[PDB]
């Protein structure tokens, strides 16, 4: 699971804490945290190796360009390379199964988060969500979120999104990984 | 979807109806359908209109750059010859098939050409989903030594039971005659609240 | 390419004449262990005096000293690790000096573009014990006792032959090529003028530290 | 071959393509007017040995619907040239589906012949050709040359002596002239150096009738 | 064809042309400061109407510019690709022995010529590391090295002579031999682990004006 | 410079000149007339399809890689068209090919003139190593072909191209050292006359 | 096929069952999991048994290459991802496998599923007998251990796992990736 | 002049001679058309069962032209069934030796070779391939050395109704003439059914004799 | 997913609408997703497809445009998205583009699919609209009929709706 | 057959390549070009190559960049046909216009190829580029024949590169021109470096790359306002 919420000089995005295959997890720490720039940070619910596989091979190439040309792509401007990619691996061999958060935050053209499918449907999210603790999630957000919010209120505003996926969720995903982007960049919550 | 076309004594009258279908909708009540390979041949197609625009398209410029190259306005036979090998290949998913008619000084061929790479001349011949009901009237209607104005009153009643009898197929008749003579083009050719502002 | 009226190709003798620009190398092989030697080659005092080399690992059992174009002996060292490797991978057992040797000779004259100026020194201890292949340029490989590559090596060959010892200890060996090296180098030989490395019959490859050298 | 035959002199001359240009000095005249009718162009050919034929092997090959070329150079050349314009003209067609403007193929053509002169193992196109036009509301007459370098012309000349017929065409002639009457100064300034002849106009590419020719 | 075909010397051709081709380069004077590493070159050429491989290596390649970026690509491609392989960057010496493996390559190959830079390729691990890389594939660590036009009457220099210190030695050496420039010079710290950081000019005047007053 | 087909400053192929003079050295002397109803051949006969043959003449070797990739044109026509390839069509499309020889200067002109016969009524094209092709009327190739085609300007039709290379080569001929092919009207079929 | 593994403040400790099986026959009781690499960091088997001794071959020579080259030792961050990039191309291929990648470095441990999932816990069980392993296992793991406290674990952790998966049968064969290295701390039987 | 793709000014490729001139140098093969069979006699190859081969010119480049005609023959009885024609055999395999001479890269043949063949059909046919990939049907062929040297005898010779039994005497006694000498003979036709095959050896002896 | 794509050709002006939503299966995503892209283009079906087809779309047609400063004719435009679709018949893209706009400088609209109004889309629509259009209607009447079709065709249809978005092309205005 | 091979690849024994040398004088047959810099905008002046009557340089890369290109002329449009490819790949996938001063770098690694491999006669085209990358506002670079680029304020190129560009060095006074100072000094130097005193309309075609209300915009001079600069000019006489 995965959600996002853009705000007025932030843009906010959090992430559980977990991995499973079989019955069990076997970590809790597993990172879906997939930064790659100061503001421009992927996050990649996704099974296997495929949602990492594909993380740092869009990495290399968002920083390769950064020594190559001297300075830092735009939020939109990596979202479009990476649905570039997700559409091409769709009619290959190897279709990955990616569903991922481009948060960012452009100084000029201000704070924005993508939702991207693992077709390849990027689309400009308000807030979004991902994950299969999606369904239950995005309608809370979908309430109580209004234009203003404040970075302070953003805490609340995810607190009770924390519930979801507890409370009526069969999962238990335990810690959840806040964290926020804003003009100083990112940090960890 | 009733496509045909006559071998009469001058020459051959193809036939189409302006009518496409994805699938139970009309999406086009006024399709064109004989499209014109060269000035001298033109070919109607039928089954899938994409497949059939587009290899039609492909002999176009092929059967132009021919006749481009010896400046003598190409033969009928080279365009089935063509047409039988380009729906050979691809053995079946070039799944549209193809009504060619055309004249050279060898005088007039009219080959349907099933979407497998069958070619065979015949005096009359018919396509699409209307065919079984084109061909029984063309069948029954057809007499060798037919002259030239009686095929427009042979192809546009025989396309007419492929309107009526069919769902696949319908509306204007469209009726495309070869001749050394004089070639016609007859695009629409035979027919047999508001939302109050501001 | 082209065989000269006199036989034997060109660019291979002219590989040959830049070996004589390449640093002097004895290949010392007592019976007991490999003592592969070789002068530093620095010339300028800022360069570094510990990260230039000239020996270099294969296996943990076979050394491989380089001379002529040092550049060039990179490629086909790193391809001779390939093969090794290949080889345990493949039957478990570590590949024999004499294969290794044989398996770059193979790569040696394949420009059908230019032949490598390298000559190579495999120093390995298998099972047979002790073994020293000496490699030409020519893609010619040869089985040694002591032979010393480079460019005064030619003196260091015939100072070899009197001084070579039937049998020989692993230290005296060792001493040979000390001594050695100070003749065929034109200054006064000092532990960071020598780059030294020593397979013991029970070792894997050691390069030997400096003070041991001033001994 | 891997390697080009073009490499520069030592102040940058590409004289294998220098050379081309005075392959294009050889070559029957070829001359091509803008008049405001449509373009006709017309070149010198020559019974030779009164065994020819004359219809055999046009200059004037239609390439496209209303465009058409003469050359002046080598004749083998243009055999091929022709071919990958009408290649370039066809294929237009099958993507576009509208014949190709003037200015477009002369573009594409110069490409080919550009290609030569940085390819390896091949000698530059000898050929010059005049690429004749008409789209829309204007004739478009076109030169190129040997190099791919190729200009848009209202009047110009090819072959044996266009020196002076480039000078007669821009002094017997200037601005506008009915398309017989701009033929005038074809026929006239041809002259100065058996003939066929085309003209475009909008009435599909043509070759001059023969009978009016005369 | 064979390009770098072994002379009757036993030299190389193409690769001592190559050595004497980045003899026409610039003074990229470099240092290995026990504290942090410094670099520099010299000589822009300044009308006045006018490298980071990784966040750990740099580059102060001299030679001919025009080959040097090309072969700085390469490089980038290569320092992006190991840190997804082994999860680590790369580290300096590994840059270098790539730089080195290619450069090498070309001489051993069809048609191709070596490139005729000489790299100061530099960087933390934090220990700093000065190596330089030559045409022939040859690459030495260093403590001090310059490579350059009259870059080696500066090692030279150096080599008698061997924060703000190891800046006095990049300026001293540029600002006493070379032909003194306040802008021409470009030298640039690397701090431990800020990137590798050029000053404005008025920074660089802590030692370009106190070598005035020394 | 004179050896890789590359222009001369006085912008002529030399390459391409010296297989002229090679097909001049094969030392051969080919005519062919075209009569109205007759395509009279003399001369090394082929029969490139069964409807058009052609003489080749200049370098022996040379003339069978032509012939092979002439019959290899001719069939593939038929393969593709499916009736039989034009005379017209056919030396267009193998000089189209010997001009691959010129443009590329790896490979070499093949010295051999090609005088092909056949009716598409009759057609006597020459084909030269330049890649330039034209109809003749009355052609001839060849050692004294000069010589011949003065005689032909001067000018039943098997009379023409006999007595052209009787009085041209100036010499009286054995029936052997004439071969002749014939395309009439009604025989479309290449034909060796067999005087 | 059972693969313990779990790190400590004095250790990792790398126990695994020996039995290996078709079917519901059983061809042998005697294969030793951890496929060594490195004299200080090794493997596991866990999936089907010729993929991991393959794999791990040419992670073996692999890791030999880059020691030789780099001249610096392989580290389990890198073994692991080298291996984990190695596995997933041959992902949906069936070639499946729970090779463990431990060592001391601190010590790592990296679990490494063969569809590519290269992740770094610090305790794991790896098999079909995981699920029984782990639950004894979280039960004495604390980082606070002795190194014997933590023998008895492993062995413990493993002899509950055998006791009830009817493919798991075997002696438990403990190595302790320690400061040094490891050592074939114990290779005790289960039948006691 | 000297890479093949140039010509020379005058008319011909001099590269093409000099690959010519090596088979002036070796000694004469020389086969012989006859009222049934082709003998070959070389002071041979299997170039199927049907046909034989008598190479002259430098034999280390024959082999490779006989191991092709293999390959030719083979392809054509696979492809077609039938047993391989030589009037097609020769185009072919002359077709392959006449594509050296039209690229520098690859040098002209040295050899020159006479293949021949009892059939039923055409009968004997002995066909001589040059190096430039001109193949002539011959009535008799000699080639080598003694080129037109032997070309004399086999003139005296008139086979056109001499039997295959007495030119496998007068092979060898041409060779005799113009030519210490080894001898080989070959006998094609019709008693030896088309298989390519050498004398029998007391014949041969006494064809030495 | 899909999405609807309204076109509509009455007088010069040259109506074009689409819903503006896509889902993820059966749940919304956006309600704001961009679908008519500017002579223009609204593609629906798939939204990979929409995207892909848009982005190789404005490629192809931009070497064009930098080629000659000539604006495209939108019947050479209908051919350059049908030969780019036709590539794929052995791996076909779902979209369904179906351009409206001007043909230049003659102020002559061209509508026009591709596999009076040309509906597309999930959809509803070709029942709808087809005795409802006019074939006069200055653009206030244009927008009012359009709209119309799509919100009574679309506020029915489950997959499509919650916005819209209608531009009646005219070299005058071009009204949203 | 490789007997005849130039190399064209080759490392000389003076150290510095042969073809690169040859394509730096190509240029001096080219005509006169150039193209000056402001702080609101980028001029390109460039002259028609003759003025002959009966014929009836600048390229459009993107609408926010573009190139001036001097050497040759059948080069030239596979090296513009190259950097729109380039630009409209990079305007495919990251999905903004291309930096200007990566398209640069781009054509020149294609430049570069040509003399570091392959055998082949390298493109001797000296480029200018003008443009507005979105990082940098308006920028100007030139391009060497051999891979190079230079930002430059104000530069020329062609024919007289030497004494044009040198008599902006002291003519071109640094960071104050407003668009019309870059009329005045462009029109000024096209002026001083042929022997025509002043030059005519036929002489003459100048893109200025202006950012057009925020959206920029490329636009080649219209006559009328190419012979009122013409005509101002016959009075600054």
């Amino acid at each position: 699971y995965l959600i996002g919420i853009q705000g007025p000089d932030y843009v906010l995005v959090a992430s559980d804490r977990v991995a499973a295959s079989n019955i069990v997890q076997m970590k809790d720490d597993h990172d879906k945290m997939f930064k790659m720039s100061e503001k421009i940070l992927l996050l990649c619910v996704g099974e296997a190796g495929d949602t990492v596989q594909f993380a740092e091979y869009i990495q290399k190439n968002v920083q390769l360009y950064k020594m190559r040309n001297g300075y830092e792509l735009s939020p939109t401007a990596a979202a479009n390379f990476t649905r570039r990619n997700l559409a091409d691996c769709l009619r290959s061999r190897t279709p990955y199964h990616v569903n991922l958060l481009l948060a960012g935050y452009d100084e000029h053209e201000g704070p924005a988060l993508y939702y991207m499918d693992y077709l390849a449907a990027l689309a400009k999210a308000p807030f979004a969500a991902h994950g299969y603790g999606a369904f239950l999630t995005l309608s809370i957000l979908d309430r109580y979120y209004t234009p203003t919010i404040s970075r302070e209120r953003a805490v609340e505003l995810l607190r009770k999104c924390l519930e979801e996926l507890q409370k009526r969720f069969i999962l238990n995903l335990p810690t959840f990984s806040v964290r926020i982007i804003d003009k100083n960049g990112i940090h960890d919550l | 979807t009733t496509i045909a076309g006559v071998v009469y004594k001058d020459g051959i009258v193809l036939g189409a109806d302006t009518r496409a279908t994805e699938g139970m909708v009309v999406a086009d009540k006024n399709c064109s359908k004989i499209h014109f390979i060269s000035p001298n041949i033109y070919c109607c197609g039928a089954g899938t209109a994409a497949d059939t625009d587009m290899t039609t398209q492909l002999i176009s410029s092929n059967l132009e750059l021919h006749s481009l190259s010896t400046g003598r306005l190409p033969r009928v036979v080279t365009a089935n010859r063509m047409l039988k090998q380009m729906l050979f290949r691809y053995q079946g998913y070039i799944g549209a098939a193809l009504v060619l008619g055309g004249v050279d000084v060898t005088g007039p061929h009219l080959y349907s050409i099933y979407p497998h790479g069958s070619t065979d001349k015949l005096p009359y011949v018919t396509m699409g989903s209307g065919s079984l009901a084109a061909m029984a009237v063309f069948e029954d209607k057809f007499r060798p030594d037919m002259e030239e104005e009686e095929a427009k009153n042979l192809v546009s009643e025989a396309i007419a039971a492929g309107i009526f009898n069919d769902l696949g197929s319908g509306s204007n008749i469209d009726l495309c005659v070869i001749s050394k003579n004089k070639l016609d083009f007859l695009r629409p050719y035979t027919v047999p609240y508001r939302c109050e502002k501001g | 390419n082209t065989f000269s009226p006199e036989g034997r190709l060109f660019q291979v003798e002219y590989a040959i004449e830049a070996i004589k620009l390449g640093s002097t190398a004895i290949g010392i092989q007592t019976s007991e262990g490999v003592c592969l030697a070789v002068e530093k080659r620095i010339t300028s005092p800022l360069m570094e005096p510990s990260s230039i080399e000239k020996i270099v690992e294969i296996d943990a059992h076979i050394g491989c000293a380089m001379s002529g174009l040092i550049a060039d002996a990179k490629t086909l060292i790193d391809k001779a690790r390939v093969e090794t490797q290949n080889h345990w991978f493949t039957y478990n057992e570590t590949m024999t000096v004499e294969s290794v040797t044989q398996a770059v000779s193979n790569l040696a004259l394949q420009f059908g573009s230019r032949p490598f100026g390298v000559a190579l020194l495999f120093g390995g201890v298998d099972e047979k014990g002790p073994q020293l292949f000496h490699m030409d340029p020519s893609g010619t490989f040869v089985q040694c006792d002591a032979r010393a590559i480079g460019s005064a090596s030619e003196g260091a060959q015939s100072s070899l032959q009197e001084v070579y010892h039937k049998s020989m200890t692993l230290k005296e060996a060792i001493k040979s090529s000390l001594i050695i090296l100070k003749q065929v180098m034109e200054e006064k030989l000092n532990a960071t003028n020598i780059e030294l490395a020593t397979v013991q019959p029970g070792q894997n490859f050691h390069m030997f530290t400096k003070e041991e050298l001033e001994e | 071959y891997s390697f080009s035959l073009t490499t520069f002199s030592p102040s940058g001359k590409l004289v294998q393509i220098e050379y081309a240009l005075a392959a294009v000095a050889g070559g029957a005249p070829s001359v091509g007017i803008k008049a405001a009718n449509g373009v006709v162009l017309a070149t010198e050919k020559k019974q030779k040995s009164i065994l020819y034929d004359e219809r055999s092997v046009h200059k004037v090959e239609p390439i496209t619907k209303h465009i058409g070329l003469v050359y002046s150079g080598m004749g083998p050349d243009y055999r091929v040239l022709v071919h990958r314009a009408r290649k370039l003209a066809q294929q237009y067609y099958l993507v576009y589906q509208e014949p190709i403007p003037t200015a477009q193929l002369v573009q594409r053509v110069a490409s080919v012949m550009q290609e030569y002169t940085q390819s390896g193992g091949v000698r530059p196109f000898g050929v010059s050709l005049l690429i004749c036009g008409w789209n829309e509301g204007r004739p478009y007459l076109f030169q190129s040359d040997p190099s791919g370098a190729y200009f848009a012309w209202k009047a110009t000349a090819m072959g044996k002596n266009y020196v002076n017929g480039k000078t007669f065409l821009e002094k017997r002639y200037n601005e506008d002239l009915e398309l017989e009457d701009a033929i005038h100064t074809a026929i006239l300034t041809l002259k100065e150096s058996n003939i066929e002849v085309g003209i475009c106009n909008e009435a599909g590419f043509r070759r001059l009738t023969p009978t009016e020719v005369k | 064809r064979a390009i770098t075909v072994f002379s009757p010397d036993g030299h190389l051709f193409q690769v001592e042309y190559a050595q004497e081709a980045v003899k026409k380069g610039s003074t990229a004077v470099g240092v290995r400061g026990r504290d942090i590493v410094v670099l520099g070159v010299e000589k822009k050429s300044v009308a006045k109407l006018q490298c980071a491989l990784d966040d750990n290596v740099c580059m102060a390649f001299a030679g001919l510019t025009a080959d040097a970026r090309i072969v700085i690509n390469r490089a980038r491609v290569e320092c992006q690709s190991h840190r997804l392989t082994v999860e680590d960057p790369v580290t300096v010496e590994y840059i270098t022995r790539y730089i080195a493996s290619l450069k090498q390559r070309y001489t051993q190959s069809n048609g191709r010529r070596p490139f005729g830079i000489s790299a100061l390729i530099v960087g933390f691990d934090g220990t700093p590391r000065l190596y330089q890389t030559d045409p022939s594939g040859t690459y030495h660590a260093w403590k001090a090295n310059a490579i350059g036009r009259g870059a080696k009457s500066v090692r030279e220099f150096l080599e008698k002579n061997y924060d703000d210190l190891t800046i006095k030695l990049v300026i001293k050496a540029l600002l006493e031999v070379v032909q003194s420039g306040g802008k021409n010079i470009e030298l640039a710290v690397m701090r431990r682990d800020q990137s590798l950081k050029i000053l404005n000019p008025e920074e660089i005047e802590k030692y370009v004006a106190e070598i005035e007053k020394e | 410079d004179r050896h890789i087909t590359i222009f001369s400053p006085e912008g002529r192929l030399y390459q391409v000149e010296y297989a002229f003079k090679a097909i001049n050295q094969g030392g051969l002397t080919s005519v062919a007339v075209r009569g109205k109803d007759c395509a009279v051949i003399v001369t090394h006969l082929f029969k490139i399809t069964e409807n058009i043959g052609c003489v080749m003449t200049g370098m022996t070797a040379d003339s069978r890689s032509q012939v092979q990739r002439a019959r290899y044109e001719a069939a593939n026509w038929k393969y593709k068209y499916g009736y039989e390839i034009p005379v017209d069509m056919l030396c267009k499309r193998i000089a189209d090919i010997s001009q691959v020889y010129t443009q590329n200067a790896e490979m070499r002109p093949l010295g051999c003139c090609m005088i092909l016969i056949g009716i598409d009524g009759p057609q006597v094209y020459k084909c030269d190593p330049a890649g330039y092709y034209c109809g003749f009327k009355a052609t001839a190739a060849g050692v004294k072909q000069t010589e011949s085609t003065s005689f032909l300007e001067k000018k039943q039709t098997v009379e023409t191209a006999i007595t052209c290379l009787s009085t041209v080569l100036s010499i009286d001929f054995k029936p052997s050292e004439i071969e002749v092919g014939v395309v009439t009207v009604e025989n479309p079929k290449f034909r060796i006359l067999t005087i | 096929t059972t693969t313990l593994a779990f790190k400590f403040r004095h250790g990792v400790i790398v126990a695994a069952d020996s039995r290996a099986t078709a079917g519901a026959y059983i061809a042998s009781q005697t294969v030793k999991k951890v496929i060594e690499i490195n004299p200080y960091l090794l493997g596991t088997m866990a999936g089907g048994a010729a993929d991991c001794s393959f794999w791990e071959r040419l992670l073996a020579r692999q890791c030999r290459i880059y020691e030789l080259r780099n001249k610096e030792r392989i580290s389990v961050a890198a073994a692991s991802k080298l291996l984990a990039n190695m596995v997933y191309q041959y992902k949906g291929m069936g070639l499946s496998m729970g090779t463990m990648i431990c060592g001391w470095d601190g010590p790592g441990l990296y679990y490494v599923d063969s569809e590519g999932n290269r992740i770094s816990g610090a305790t794991f069980s790896v098999g079909s007998g995981s699920v029984y392993a782990y639950g004894v296992m979280d039960r004495g793991y604390s980082y606070d251990l002795e190194v014997e406290q933590a023998y008895d674990l492993a062995r413990r952790a493993i002899y509950q796992a055998t006791y009830r998966d009817a493919y798991s049968g075997g002696a438990v064969n403990l190595y302790h990736v320690r400061e040094d290295g490891w050592i074939r701390v114990s290779s005790d039987n289960v039948a006691d | 002049d000297l890479s093949a793709s140039t010509f020379s000014p005058d008319g011909r490729v001099f590269q093409v001679e000099y690959a010519m001139k090596a088979v002036e140098n070796s000694s004469t093969a020389i086969g012989i058309r006859c009222k049934d069979g082709v003998v070959f006699g070389v002071e041979l190859f299997n170039v199927d069962r049907h046909v034989g081969m008598a190479v002259a010119g430098l034999l280390a480049d024959a082999r490779s032209l006989a191991d092709i005609a293999r390959e030719e023959a083979s392809n054509f009885r696979s492809n077609f069934g039938y047993n391989i024609p030589l009037k097609h055999l020769a185009d072919r395999v002359a077709m392959y030796v006449h594509a050296y001479t039209l690229y520098s890269a690859v040098r002209p043949f040295g050899c020159s070779f006479m293949l021949g063949s009892y059939s039923v059909n055409d009968g004997a046919q002995l066909y001589m391939i040059d190096p430039s990939g001109v193949s002539y049907g011959y009535w008799g062929c000699a080639i080598g050395k003694a080129r037109q040297a032997a070309k004399t005898e086999i003139e005296k010779l008139q086979m056109k109704e001499m039997t295959c039994r007495d030119i496998v005497k007068e092979v060898a006694k041409i060779i005799y003439i113009v030519h210490a000498f080894e001898l080989e003979l070959s006998w094609v036709g019709e008693l030896t059914n088309g298989r390519h095959e050498i004398v029998p050896k007391d014949i041969r002896e006494e064809a030495e004799k | 997913n899909g999405g609807a794509v309204m076109a509509m050709k009455g007088k010069n002006c040259v109506a074009i609408a689409a819903d503006r939503r896509f889902g993820i299966q059966a749940q919304m995503v956006t309600t704001d997703f961009q679908k008519i892209f500017p002579l223009y283009i609204g593609l629906a079906g798939l939204a990979t497809d929409v995207q892909t087809v848009a982005q190789r779309l404005k490629f192809r047609l931009n070497l064009y445009e930098l080629k000659e400063g000539r604006q495209i004719k939108p019947y050479t435009l209908m051919s350059m998205v049908a030969n780019l679709l036709y590539e794929k018949r052995f791996g076909p893209y779902y979209t369904e583009p179906v351009i409206a706009g001007l043909d230049p400088k003659t102020f002559k609209p061209f509508i026009c699919s591709l596999d009076d109004f040309v509906v597309s889309g999930t959809c509803q629509m070709y029942g709808m609209c087809e005795s409802l259009w006019e074939p006069n209607m200055d653009p206030d009447h244009l927008f009012e009929t359009i709209s119309q079709a799509m919100l009574n065709a679309v506020d029915r249809d489950a997959v499509s709706g919650m916005g819209v978005i209608v531009h009646i092309i005219e070299k005058d205005k071009i009204t949203t | 057959s490789r007997r005849y091979d130039s190399r064209t690849t080759i490392f000389s024994p003076e150290g510095r390549l042969y073809q690169v040398e040859y394509a730096m004088e190509a240029i001096g047959h080219a005509g006169t070009c150039l193209g000056i810099l402001a702080n609101d905008g980028v001029l390109l002046a460039a002259e028609r190559r003759n003025i002959h009557k009966l014929l009836d340089k600048i390229y459009k890369l993107n609408e926010d960049m573009a190139c001036s290109v001097a050497g040759i002329t059948s080069d030239a449009n596979v090296l513009t046909n190259e950097l729109r490819l380039i630009a409209q790949r990079y305007l495919l996938q990251y999905q903004e216009p291309i930096p200007c001063e990566q398209l640069v770098t781009a054509l020149c690694d294609i430049k570069q190829a040509y003399t570091q491999f392959g055998g082949k006669r390298p493109f001797g085209v000296s480029l200018l580029y003008i443009g507005w990358d979105k990082h940098y506002g308006f920028q100007l670079y030139q391009s060497d024949p051999s891979g190079n680029y230079g930002g430059w304020k104000a530069t020329c190129i062609g024919n007289n590169s030497a004494a044009a560009v040198s008599m902006l060095k002291q003519d071109y006074k640094e960071g104050e021109m407003t668009l019309k100072s870059a009329l005045a000094l462009a029109i000024k130097v096209l002026n001083k470096t042929m022997d025509v005193s002043k030059l005519s309309a036929e002489k003459v075609e100048i893109a200025t790359l202006t950012r057009e209300n925020g959206k920029t915009v490329i636009r080649v001079l219209k006559q009328k306002e190419v012979e009122q600069l013409i005509k101002k000019h016959e009075e600054e006489e």
